[PDB]
């Protein structure tokens, strides 16, 4: 009943050396332990991913071609650009094993969900949700989240996935795509020349899939009221057409208020209320972070998230701990909204609803 | 391909 907390000191120092993030796992685990979340939680080490585990989802010439790399830091490696490697995805030293331990720790998950240790597991250094069978995309190296999926496919017969990053959670809904047994649904900012460019809402998925996947697309400037509606909406529908069996949650924070990103317009309120709307379904829930490019926000919003996860209200003042000086001058847990428009248009979020339901009726 | 980022 008590939740788990995906955590060890090695594995936090494996996390804080991806390229795009740095510092930014310790900043997360630190102000939890600051607010003594994890005192209420059940820390469980992660294992490291097994390359039979990796390999059934991604391919041999791809694991290959990434251990090569990782060995020595080869971010000048000829054949990167085939597997994905480059500006986006740098051929850190330590890659491959940083997110095999990423991958495993998202394993560990799955697997105190199956065994019922739990009813909520959390991998805040998780949710690469864009990585490919056999590429590296979008900051994303080995696709954790489909590695999870996969390890709840030996128990949980239909497992729903719900994006909340800001981009598409494009490579587990490719994964699978052809599928039935997994429906992913992501809301998302889909706008051409915004990464990955895909998840419009008449994607739905392919042959035995087709309907399986609903994307939901946003435009610019979204705050909490407007994203809960939809998102409840959407979630009300799949629920009850899909009836999922364990739910697989991707909170990444790159769509709060003060992202350097600087599209949605969130706070970890509304991603809150619609993180409780998925906890009262009572359901195994693996929890997953993701992007998010303003650290010291990012930790006060996944922090305040493990708060609604275990049911406390949180001090609004940041406690003293190691990265204090990061939340200055003002010291406090919640976010303001930045004053810009919302170009998100009634008629058009009522209209991608009403499509949404349309397709889920095939369900 | 898009860059992210
Ligand atoms: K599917
Ligand atoms: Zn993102």
């Amino acid at each position: 009943l008590v939740p788990v907390y995906i955590y060890s000191p090695e594995y936090v120092s494996m996390c804080d050396s991806l390229a795009k993030i740095p510092k930014r796992a310790s900043m997360v685990h630190s102000l939890i332990e600051a607010y003594a979340l994890h005192k209420q939680m059940r820390i469980v080490k992660p294992k490291v991913a097994s390359m039979e585990e990796m390999a059934t989802f991604h391919t041999d010439a791809y694991l290959q071609h990434l251990q090569k790399v990782s060995q020595e830091g080869d971010d000048d490696h000829p054949d990167s650009i085939e597997y994905g490697l480059g500006y986006d995805c740098p051929a850190t030293e330590g890659i491959f094993d940083y997110a095999a331990a990423i991958g495993g720790a998202t394993i560990t998950a799955a697997q105190c969900l199956i065994d019922g240790m739990c009813k909520v597991a959390i991998n805040w250094s998780g949710g690469w949700h864009h990585a490919k069978k056999d590429e590296a995309s979008g900051f994303c190296y080995l696709n954790d989240a489909v590695l999870g999926i996969l390890r709840l496919r030996r128990k949980f017969e239909r497992i729903l996935y719900v994006n909340l990053d800001l981009h598409h959670g494009d490579g587990v809904e490719d994964a699978f795509s052809f599928t039935s047994k997994v429906m992913t649904v992501s809301l998302h900012k889909f706008s051409p020349g915004f990464f990955p460019g895909t998840g419009d809402v008449s994607d739905v998925g392919l042959g035995k899939g087709r309907y399986y996947s609903v994307n939901v697309p946003i435009q610019d400037g979204i705050q909490d009221e407007k994203y809960y509606q939809i998102c409840e909406s959407v979630l009300k529908e799949v629920y009850q057409a899909f009836n999922p069996k364990a739910v697989v949650l991707q909170l990444g924070a790159d769509t709060i208020a003060g992202d350097p990103m600087c599209s949605f317009n969130m706070t970890p309120v509304g991603i809150g209320k619609c993180l409780k709307y998925i906890l009262q379904w009572q359901l195994a829930t693996l929890i997953l972070g993701g992007g998010g490019f303003n650290l010291a926000n990012t930790a006060r919003c996944w922090t305040y998230l493990t708060g609604v996860i275990l049911g406390k209200t949180l001090s609004s003042e940041i406690p003293d701990h190691e990265f204090f000086t990061a939340y200055g001058p003002d010291y406090v847990l919640e976010i303001t909204p930045s004053c810009r428009p919302d170009r998100n248009e009634p008629h058009r979020i009522q209209q991608i609803l009403n499509y949404i339901k349309g397709n889920l009726k095939h369900v | 391909r898009h860059k992210k980022x």
